[PDB]
């Protein structure tokens, strides 16, 4: 079961270092961006044409290895709370049998250690793992949040804006309030990094509240 | 050439909609198309909708330039018009803009000056290095 | 044990990943081409190609024979 | 406001200044190329930077570089 | 630059929202700010640091004047593997009475949350017995600080 | 005049255009420099219109196209047919259909794969089928396998004769365009002799060869000594013993004494207490009247002599103070756009299919469905996704012929032109709509999670706190519950049993159906389905009404219909186009149907289906426990997500361990689908540049050139994975989880 985990964490320090890599050292220039040096490290793009430019600055090998960072590591956390907990508990064949197939890590270490947790608060009452119930939640509400701006772009927002703009403008009783900075959507690397902020936040405290429930309500 | 000035021609039958101008308009600029049109026709608007244009002068108010040219360019296709548009300022100020030498920018014309014209390959240009902690960039050179 | 573990292994994947757009960084302001002519800086852009090419190839190889033990044995 | 350049790579086909939206561009006499006529862009302040220049640019590698600047109220596109 | 952010004069002249933020998002980017020289990018960065270690100090500090205010460091230290050690109390007006009746933990004697930072651990192993020996070394961190 | 206009020999049939790739269109037919080619090749295959400007053309291509479409269909049934008498139960669970789950697929015995055939009973080992082909099958009266086989060879011989239907009527007999063009001949055929003529056959059928049959097998006799269906009008006294008015033959029905035939057409309600279903004497009835209403219905419309209806009359006859000129124009935008047709046709038909999942749960047609769990959440929750899906290619062509087929100058309509001088009021009050409803639908359920997190239940909007009644619906409820008694005394009973008649069908043990009590929670789940509806209405309605032009773009008619952006300019313009919102709105429809179908499936489970004992006792599935716990986020979480899925994550070394297997194969396709959505193909274009470099330094760089994928089709791949993977994730669990304790 060690064997096989370890070779998935080579695979994502393989892949990241490969996102990272290929971003610095395409950062001056290639192929379909000879001049990149000259738009400095982070734009939005070099427009449609030649194919199409989407995410070729260095900024966003960044924005993109954040991805493969962040599920590496929690392929790493995974490995260790799972072969500790089994181990706190008296039993490691557990881990030992279950470890070997992708079924046995979703059934038994996910869905198994989730009970507690998830029982925080029900209809007939709370206990003191009420906080992590809701953290994992407010985690699961902030990653499904993140997808928002990681998949919807800008132009659709800027011309639902307009439409507000005109409807704010043609109402009684609110024309005598008037803006003073003109609201346009965000920016086109200002989304990705909101996204992946979202995205990193909900990651972080979904899995925190999860470890410390699983691991404070049965101490092992 | 020496620009038109702007009359009081009348304006294309329109019925009205929510996609003219705001305020913007009132406090920083609009902008003027006016054309000549040998019959009353029909045309859309790039603002939504479809407008008569009658035969004679005809004048229509815009928000923005880029909505002027796109009239213009249609007219020119599909009418066979030709068209100007002027930027008018809230003090009354108008400033004429296209055609600006009286003829279109893609017909070479003499007294023409180049603008950010650079003469050298695009590959030439310096490295960041040789233009930090000075306020130029590399392409203005 | 487990939330210091989890939070000191968190903390340095950002950090990695800071180290390699910093470097990505300096490429750009700070390399200058002509005074590191031909150092075992340069020679790294010389083959960035190569070395691009077989982190594909380990990334890709590792995924691929992960993936279809994993799923045989499911 | 954006800027837009012009390289001497121009071989005045005068493909960018009919894909200009906002009318930037306009051509203007030369010798340096077979056409005699050259790109400029004299009106920047109505950039709105769609680029859709240098996807009617014929020569490798572009001769019309747009580069995203200050951003102005003409700039951004608002009719509000 | 004549209004925010005035390190930059072309964020300043955006008419729209992104003007504030971007202005954010730029704040420590020194290298791209309007009449930067080295000496003031080497000197920002000197000054800059002297105040993440005062914050540092600071967070140090703060965790443990709280330990000795609200924890049970000293009953602690009498039972480290059957007493949960705590953080700092909690004062929500929002709290139901299953609430407070439900976070009343270790010997406190109102809610309070379980510290997993390790910091009893820690500060037991280096010779810190007494609530007053870490009232002492938080005054020290907030003289380092200031 | 109408009448058949044909031509003869229009198009060549040969071979040379199948060894060249891309013929249809000037630009693909000069072959591949790039990989892009061979996407756009596959992209452009149906799309007619901008293969040919010809109108006559593009017609005929869709005519045969559908012949092609009719012809796979009837292959596709007549394998239905097939595998039903040649591998399946059918004739052993017709004898015990309480007992007995239906099987219509049989795996080899290869790689251990054989574990897939399962105990389904009868001395039978197969796979368990949810299509509900067994019940359906039953209803028409089939007993025996020779039956299947028989409509399988027919199935087959009528897939024959579409295929060559569609081969001879594109390149023999091509119609023109003013025979496609004349559309109230086609209304009046498709009313008065498709839907008119096959209800009246099939009401025939029923009452002769469904009524006497399911007559025999309601009363408890074999099947295998049932008499055969000609039998029955042989000698006209085996159907004058079921029902002694078959003795008088058609003089009560031309005499107009109808009540003689009250024997075999009913008025009932309710449901039959041996079968769980709708009565069929009701059925027959029912499809007898509807056989009349629509051929009187399809004489309305004028084709050759002068009596009838002009369609072009009746629109230019509708017009008022508020929309000018009216509906004037529409005949010519309707008979010269084929996607406008295309647009309102996926309209309707989507919305026809939710109404249908919608009746067939509350109103079971076939015998022993109710009590087949299985069956009716897989009709459910499948009818539903097909009409959300054709919902949303009706927006997509909508948009399309807005960008295309659209013309003020020469096909100028007051209504629409209208409606787009207004288009920022109606996108910011729907705007508003959403927002409001988001709010004061999904806040709720926040405010109920946090009140409960923080120990106050008695603060939450539930049945047993502040309470929120829906009292509409439950008025609703009360006047249909009332209706056999005021307002439909020739009925018996209520039209379903879920108005509130205070009684329950029970077959076998289980309970077929019972009044549905609302509450709270209900309240709650109906304006969460109301929130996502308006959202899914408001991105596609954006993007049909500014697909031509916007204040940011003024040209985005000459972008096309399906363009990635107009570069980063004016602070970023991208997806702008109306294919960008048909993508974006795919995902809010996935969202608003998988809330529904959840909602069903929970529903269902609490409150309706369950188990009752010989004392008078019910027990539901999960207990009635939806009231008190679909009112947190957490709740469904805890008491549905994770309760619910402890059967397909525990399906290894059963027959059920093919949804496992699926169920770990849709996460993975989700998850693969974001590698799509999130990034750009600048990023991979260099990518490939060094794999190039690898590939020419061993010289075995291809002449076609890599290319990444384009930045639209990199969106409609990211959204076909995740529709994917997220529908065959909820497929494999409901399927697991209502075929393990179902
Ligand atoms: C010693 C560490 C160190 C130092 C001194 C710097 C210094 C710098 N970095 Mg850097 N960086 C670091 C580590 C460091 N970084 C690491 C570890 C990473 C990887 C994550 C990065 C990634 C990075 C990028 C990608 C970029 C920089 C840039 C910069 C420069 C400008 C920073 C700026 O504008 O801040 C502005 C920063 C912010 C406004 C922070 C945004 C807020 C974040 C998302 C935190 C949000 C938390 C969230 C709200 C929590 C919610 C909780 C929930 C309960 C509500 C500056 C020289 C930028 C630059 O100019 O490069 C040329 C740039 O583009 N860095
Ligand atoms: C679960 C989701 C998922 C998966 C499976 C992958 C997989 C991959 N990513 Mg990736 N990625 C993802 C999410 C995912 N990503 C997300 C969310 C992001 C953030 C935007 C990224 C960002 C990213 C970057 C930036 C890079 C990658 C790279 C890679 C490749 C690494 C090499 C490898 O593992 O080879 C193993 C390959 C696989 C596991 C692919 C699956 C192959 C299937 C199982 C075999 C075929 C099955 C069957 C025959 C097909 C039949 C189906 C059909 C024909 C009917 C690999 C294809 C890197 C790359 O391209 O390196 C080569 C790279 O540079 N990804
Ligand atoms: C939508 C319709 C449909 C569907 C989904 C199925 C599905 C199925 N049928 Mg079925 N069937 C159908 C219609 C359908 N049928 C119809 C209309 C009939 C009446 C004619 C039948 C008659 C029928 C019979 C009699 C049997 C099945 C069987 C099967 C099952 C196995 C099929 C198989 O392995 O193919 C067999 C494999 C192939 C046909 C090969 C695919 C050919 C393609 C073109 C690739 C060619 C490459 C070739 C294999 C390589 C060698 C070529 C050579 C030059 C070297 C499968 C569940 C079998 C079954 O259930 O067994 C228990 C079985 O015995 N069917
Ligand atoms: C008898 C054989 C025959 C022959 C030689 C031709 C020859 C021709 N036809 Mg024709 N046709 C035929 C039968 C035939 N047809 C039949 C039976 C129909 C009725 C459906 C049509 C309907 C038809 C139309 C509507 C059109 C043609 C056209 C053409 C011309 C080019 C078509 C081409 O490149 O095909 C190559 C294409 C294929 C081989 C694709 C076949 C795909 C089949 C039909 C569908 C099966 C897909 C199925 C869903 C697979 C699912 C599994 C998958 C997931 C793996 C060419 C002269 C076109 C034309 O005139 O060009 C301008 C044209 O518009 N034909
Ligand atoms: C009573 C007459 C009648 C009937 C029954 C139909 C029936 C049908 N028409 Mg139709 N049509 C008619 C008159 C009729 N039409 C007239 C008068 C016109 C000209 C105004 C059209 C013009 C027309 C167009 C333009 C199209 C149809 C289509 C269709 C099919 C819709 C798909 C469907 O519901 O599948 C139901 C399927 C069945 C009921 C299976 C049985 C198939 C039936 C029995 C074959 C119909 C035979 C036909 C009436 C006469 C055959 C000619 C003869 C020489 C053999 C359906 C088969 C569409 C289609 O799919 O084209 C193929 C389509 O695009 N029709
Ligand atoms: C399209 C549907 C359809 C078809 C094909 C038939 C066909 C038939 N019916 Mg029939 N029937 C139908 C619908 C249909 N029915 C409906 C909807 C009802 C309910 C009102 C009846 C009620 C009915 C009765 C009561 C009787 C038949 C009978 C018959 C048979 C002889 C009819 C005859 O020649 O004398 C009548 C024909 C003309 C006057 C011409 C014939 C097989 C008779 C029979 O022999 O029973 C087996 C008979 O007694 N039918
Ligand atoms: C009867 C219904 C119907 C009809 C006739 C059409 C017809 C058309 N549509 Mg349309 N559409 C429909 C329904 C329909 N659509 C629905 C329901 C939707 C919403 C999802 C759309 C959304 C849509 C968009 C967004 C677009 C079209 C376009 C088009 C045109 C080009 C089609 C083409 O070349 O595709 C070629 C066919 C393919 C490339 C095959 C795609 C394969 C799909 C993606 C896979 C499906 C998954 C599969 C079920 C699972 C298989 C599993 C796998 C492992 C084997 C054509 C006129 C395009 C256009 O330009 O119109 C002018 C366009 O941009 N449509
Ligand atoms: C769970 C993740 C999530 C959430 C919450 C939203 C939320 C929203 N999306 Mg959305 N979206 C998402 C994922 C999500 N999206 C993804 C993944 C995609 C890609 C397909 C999209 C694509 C998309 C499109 C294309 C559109 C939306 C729209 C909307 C808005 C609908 C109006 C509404 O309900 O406002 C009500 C607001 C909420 C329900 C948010 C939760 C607020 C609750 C009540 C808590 C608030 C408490 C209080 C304010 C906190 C203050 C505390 C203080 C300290 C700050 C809303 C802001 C539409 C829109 O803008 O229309 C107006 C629209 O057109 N989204
Ligand atoms: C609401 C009042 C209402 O529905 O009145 C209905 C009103 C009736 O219009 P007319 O009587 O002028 O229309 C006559 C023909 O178009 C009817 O076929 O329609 C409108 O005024 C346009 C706005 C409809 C959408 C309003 C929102
Ligand atoms: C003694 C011992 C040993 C050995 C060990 C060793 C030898 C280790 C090593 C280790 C190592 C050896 C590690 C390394 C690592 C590395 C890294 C981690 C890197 C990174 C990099 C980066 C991040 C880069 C960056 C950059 C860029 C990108 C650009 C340019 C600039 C710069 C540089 C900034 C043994 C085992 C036998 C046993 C035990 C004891
Ligand atoms: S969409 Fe984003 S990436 Fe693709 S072109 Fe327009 S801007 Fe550049
Ligand atoms: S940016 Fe857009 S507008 Fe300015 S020049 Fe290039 S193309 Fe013409
Ligand atoms: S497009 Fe290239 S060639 Fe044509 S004008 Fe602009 S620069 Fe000169």
């Amino acid at each position: 079961g060690d064997f096989l985990v370890h070779h998935a964490i080579a695979l994502g320090l393989h892949t990241t270092t490969l996102i990272l890599v290929k971003g610095a050292l395409d950062a001056r220039g290639s192929k379909l961006m000879p001049d990149k040096k000259d738009f400095g490290y982070s734009f939005p793009c070099d427009g449609p044409g030649r194919g199409g430019t989407c995410d070729i600055s260095a900024w966003d090998a960044f924005y993109l290895a954040v991805f493969w960072m962040l599920n590496t590591i929690g392929w790493v956390t995974f490995y260790w709370h799972w072969k500790h907990i089994t181990l706190w508990q008296g039993n490691v064949s557990q881990f030992n049998e279950s470890s070997t197939y992708l079924m046995g890590w979703l059934r038994d270490y996910l869905w198994l250690n989730s009970s507690q947790l998830i029982n925080g608060y029900n209809p007939f009452g709370m206990n003191s793992l009420s906080v992590w119930a809701w953290m994992f939640l407010f985690g699961h509400l902030v990653w499904a949040t993140g997808f928002m701006f990681l998949i919807s772009w800008r132009g659709y927002w800027q011309e639902l804006i307009e439409t507000l703009a005109w409807a704010h403008e043609r109402t009684p009783l609110a024309n005598l309030i008037r803006w003073r900075d003109k609201p346009v959507a965000l920016s086109i690397v200002q989304a990705r990094l909101v996204g992946l902020a979202h995205f990193s936040v909900g990651y972080i405290f979904t899995y925190a509240a999860f470890l410390i429930a699983s691991t404070s309500g049965k101490f092992g | 050439t020496p620009p038109q000035l702007d009359p009081s021609t009348p304006s294309p039958i329109f019925g009205g909609s929510t996609g003219g101008l705001l305020r913007k308009a009132q406090e920083e600029e609009f902008y003027v198309i006016t054309w000549e049109s040998p019959k009353e026709q029909v045309f859309e608007m790039p603002t939504g909708g479809a407008a008569i244009m009658r035969e004679g002068p005809n004048l229509l108010k815009l928000a923005r330039k880029e909505q002027c040219l796109a009239l213009g360019t249609r007219l020119r296709s599909k009418y066979k018009i030709n068209y100007q548009f002027y930027r008018v300022f809230p003090n009354g100020e108008v400033q004429y803009l296209h055609p600006k030498d009286g003829v279109y920018p893609e017909k070479v014309n003499e007294g023409r000056t180049g603008v950010g014209v650079n003469l050298r390959s695009i590959g030439k240009n310096v490295n960041p290095i040789e233009v930090k902690f000075t306020g130029k960039q590399v392409y203005d050179l | 044990q487990a939330a210091l573990y989890t939070h000191h292994q968190y903390i340095a994947g950002f950090i990695m990943t800071g180290a390699f757009a910093h470097g990505a960084i300096f490429f750009i302001r700070d390399y200058n081409p002509e005074q590191n002519e031909d150092n075992v800086l340069a020679r790294m852009l010389d083959h960035k190609e190569a070395i691009i090419s077989h982190l594909s190839w380990a990334s890709l190889f590792l995924g691929f024979h992960t993936l279809g033990l994993y799923v045989h044995n499911d | 406001s954006h800027s837009v350049k012009i390289y001497d790579t121009c071989i005045g086909c005068t493909q960018c200044v009919r894909a200009c939206p906002t009318d930037v561009l306009e051509m203007i006499p030369w010798d340096g190329c077979k056409a005699k006529q050259i790109a400029s862009a004299p009106r920047t302040e109505d950039c709105v930077g769609c680029k859709r220049c240098e996807s009617a640019c014929p020569t490798d590698f572009l001769s019309v570089r747009v580069y995203l600047w200050h951003e102005t109220t003409r700039s951004m596109g608002l009719a509000y | 630059a004549l209004r925010f952010p005035r390190f930059s004069q072309g964020l300043a002249q955006d008419p729209t929202t992104r003007r504030i933020w971007f202005g954010i998002a730029t704040a420590h980017d020194f290298e791209s700010h309007d009449d930067i020289t080295e000496e003031r990018l080497y000197q920002n960065i000197f000054a800059s640091h002297f105040g993440q270690l005062a914050i540092i100090f600071l967070w140090t500090s703060g965790n443990l004047f709280h330990v000795a205010w609200q924890g049970n460091f000293e009953s602690w230290v009498q039972d480290p593997l059957h007493v949960r050690p705590i953080a700092h109390a909690i004062w929500d007006p929002h709290f139901g009475q299953p609430a407070v009746e439900a976070f009343t933990r270790g010997g406190a004697l109102g809610p309070v949350n379980i510290a997993y930072s390790g910091v009893y651990q820690w500060w037991y192993t280096i010779g810190l017995r007494t609530n007053e020996d870490l009232y002492t070394g938080a005054l020290f961190l907030l003289f380092l600080s200031a | 005049e109408v009448k058949i206009l044909v031509d003869k020999d229009p198009v060549k049939t040969s071979f040379e255009e199948w060894a060249k790739p891309g013929h249809f269109s000037r630009t693909i037919a000069k072959g591949p420099d790039t990989t892009t080619w061979i996407w756009n090749l596959h992209a452009d295959a149906h799309d007619f219109d901008s293969h040919t400007s010809d109108l006559e053309e593009i017609s005929r291509k869709v005519f045969s196209a559908h012949f092609g479409q009719l012809s796979i269909i009837f292959l596709w049934l007549s394998g239905m047919y097939f595998h039903g008498a040649r591998f399946s139960n059918y004739e052993a669970w017709l004898s015990d259909p309480t007992h007995i789950g239906p099987s219509a697929q049989v795996v080899w015995p290869i790689v251990g794969q054989e574990i897939l055939n399962g105990d389904v009973g009868g001395g039978f080992r197969g796979i368990q089928i949810t299509s509900g082909f067994f019940q359906m099958w039953r209803a028409s009266g089939i007993t025996s396998e020779l039956q299947l086989y028989c409509t399988a060879i027919g199935a087959l011989i009528f897939a024959a004769l579409m295929l060559f239907a569609g081969w001879f009527h594109y390149h023999k007999a091509a119609p023109k365009l003013a025979w496609f063009q004349d559309v109230e001949s086609m209304l009046n055929h498709h009313l008065a002799g498709l839907l008119g003529l096959g209800s009246l056959g099939w009401a025939g059928h029923q009452v002769h060869v469904s009524l006497p049959i399911n007559q025999f097998l309601n009363a408890g006799v074999d099947p295998k000594e049932i008499p055969l269906p000609h039998e029955f009008i042989l000698n006209r006294d085996l159907l004058s013993q079921l029902y002694p008015s078959f003795a008088e033959g058609a003089t009560p029905f031309f005499t107009l004494n109808w009540s003689k035939y009250a024997e075999f057409l009913t008025f009932r309600g309710g449901l039959d207490p041996v079968t769980g279903g709708l009565w069929l004497t009701d059925i027959a009835h029912h499809h007898l009247a509807i056989a009349i209403l629509f051929l009187i219905a399809g004489h309305m419309y004028r084709t050759n002599w002068g009596i009838g209806h002009g369609l072009k009359d009746i629109l230019e006859a509708h017009k008022g103070p508020f929309t000018g000129q009216g509906h004037k124009g529409l005949y010519e935008i309707l008979t010269t756009s084929w996607h406008a047709q295309l647009s309102l046709n996926l309209a309707m038909l989507g919305s026809l299919t939710i109404v249908v999942a919608h009746h067939m749960y509350s109103m079971p047609p076939y015998p022993y469905l109710a009590t087949d769990y299985g069956t009716q959440l897989s009709l459910f929750t499948h009818h539903m996704w097909i009409g959300g899906f054709l919902i949303v290619g009706a927006a997509a062509h909508a948009a399309i012929f807005m960008v295309r087929d659209y013309d003020p100058t020469t096909r100028y309509n007051d209504l629409l032109d209208r409606v787009l001088r207004h288009r920022d009021a109606i996108i910011s009050h729907l705007n508003w709509a959403c927002i409001f409803l988001g709010f004061h639908s999904f806040g709720l359920y926040i405010h109920n999670d946090t009140m409960s997190a923080l120990g106050r239940p008695q603060d939450m909007f539930s049945d047993t706190a502040i309470q929120l009644q829906p009292v509409f619906a439950q008025w609703i409820q009360n006047t249909h519950a009332l209706a056999p008694g005021a307002t439909a005394p020739s009925a018996t009973a209520s039209t379903s049993l879920t108005w509130g008649g205070g009684d329950l069908v029970a077959v076998g043990g289980k309970v077929a159906l019972l009044p549905i009590p609302l509450g709270t929670a209900d309240f709650l789940v109906h304006h969460i389905h109301a929130f996502t509806i308006h959202v899914t209405v408001l991105i596609l309605l954006k993007g049909v009404l500014f697909a031509r032009s916007s204040r940011l773009i003024p040209d985005k008619a000459n972008l096309g219909f399906r363009f990635p952006c107009d570069g980063p300019g004016r602070g970023g313009t991208c997806q702008v186009s109306a294919w960008d919102h048909v993508f974006l709105g795919l995902f809010w429809m996935y969202n608003s149907i998988s809330v529904v179908i959840f909602h069903f499936s929970w529903k269902m489970q609490s409150d309706v289906w369950g188990s009752i004992s010989d004392q008078g006792v019910v027990t539901h599935i999960t207990g009635g426990n939806f009231a008190q716990s679909s009112i947190t986020i957490n709740g469904w979480l805890r008491d549905f997500l994770w309760a619910q899925a402890s059967q397909v994550i525990q399906s290894y070394g059963s027959s059920l361990s093919a949804y496992g297997l699926f169920f770990l194969g849709a996460h993975f396709v989700w998850a693969f689908s974001l590698m799509f959505l999130f990034s750009g193909r600048g990023y991979w274009q260099e990518l490939i540049e060094s794999i190039v470099w690898a590939h020419n330094k061993l010289k075995v760089a291809p002449a076609t050139q890599p290319r990444a994928l384009s930045i639209v089709q990199g969106r409609a791949v990211g959204v076909t994975h995740y529709l994917l993977g997220g529908i065959a994730t909820t497929w494999a669990f409901f399927l697991a989880r209502i075929i393990a304790v179902g």
